[PDB]
C-alpha cells in the first residue's frame, strides 16, 4: 500500500509452481509465497 | 498549495531538510503547519491575493 499511488522502480517477479503428481498449484512473488493455491484433474493440459 | 506540491514531492520520494540541495531533495519548505514562518506563508499566498 506505501509503494502504492505512483510508479515504481523495481521489477515484479510472480513463479508459478505445478506439481504433476498431485495436481497442487501454487503463485509466490518475489520470492513470497502467496496464500491463494488451485487443485486440478489428471489428465489435465496447461499452457503457461 | 502547500501540501499538493508536498505529496508531489513525497511521490518523489523527497525528504525534509535545512539547507536546499538537489542531489539530497532537502528543503525547509516541508514542515508541519504548527512551526512555520511568517515569509514562506506570505510569499506562497501572494499570488491568489
Amino acid at each position: 500500500p506505501g509503494q502504492q499511488g505512483r510508479i515504481s522502480h523495481t521489477d515484479l517477479v510472480i513463479g508459478c509452481l505445478v506439481d504433476l503428481a498431485t495436481g497442487l498449484m501454487t503463485f509466490t512473488a518475489n520470492g513470497k509465497e502467496s496464500n491463494t493455491f488451485f487443485q486440478v484433474e489428471p489428465n489435465t493440459k496447461l499452457f503457461p | 498549495t502547500h501540501e499538493k506540491w508536498a505529496f508531489d514531492k513525497i511521490q518523489n520520494n523527497w525528504s525534509y531538510g535545512e539547507n536546499v540541495d538537489e542531489e539530497l531533495k532537502t528543503h525547509p519548505m516541508l514542515r508541519p503547519y504548527k512551526t512555520f514562518s511568517e515569509k514562506d506563508k506570505e510569499i506562497y499566498r501572494w499570488p491568489i491575493k
